[PDB]
């Protein structure tokens, strides 16, 4: 199996999980 | 043929996919896999994270 999805796309209004 | 152009500048992670730089454009980019792809950057051939490239028209 060859099935495999890219990595995520960097962006800056992201936010953490964690506060 | 195809060609494609990386948004941004990503590190392959495994060996069987290669690194270009943002500006730096590539040609002969097919299509593999619906998530995946493969182009020849610089005389070699890989795979290309849709991620982080755009295959040009």
């Amino acid at each position: 199996q060859r099935n495999r999805m890219p990595p995520p796309r960097p962006d800056v209004g992201s936010k953490p999980d964690s506060i | 043929g195809i060609t494609a152009v990386a948004l941004y500048d990503y590190q392959a992670a495994g060996d069987d996919e290669i690194s270009f730089d943002p500006d730096d454009i590539i040609t002969n980019i097919e299509m593999i896999d619906d998530g995946w792809w493969r182009g020849v950057c610089k005389g070699r051939y890989g795979l290309f994270p849709a991620n982080y490239v755009e295959l040009r028209q």
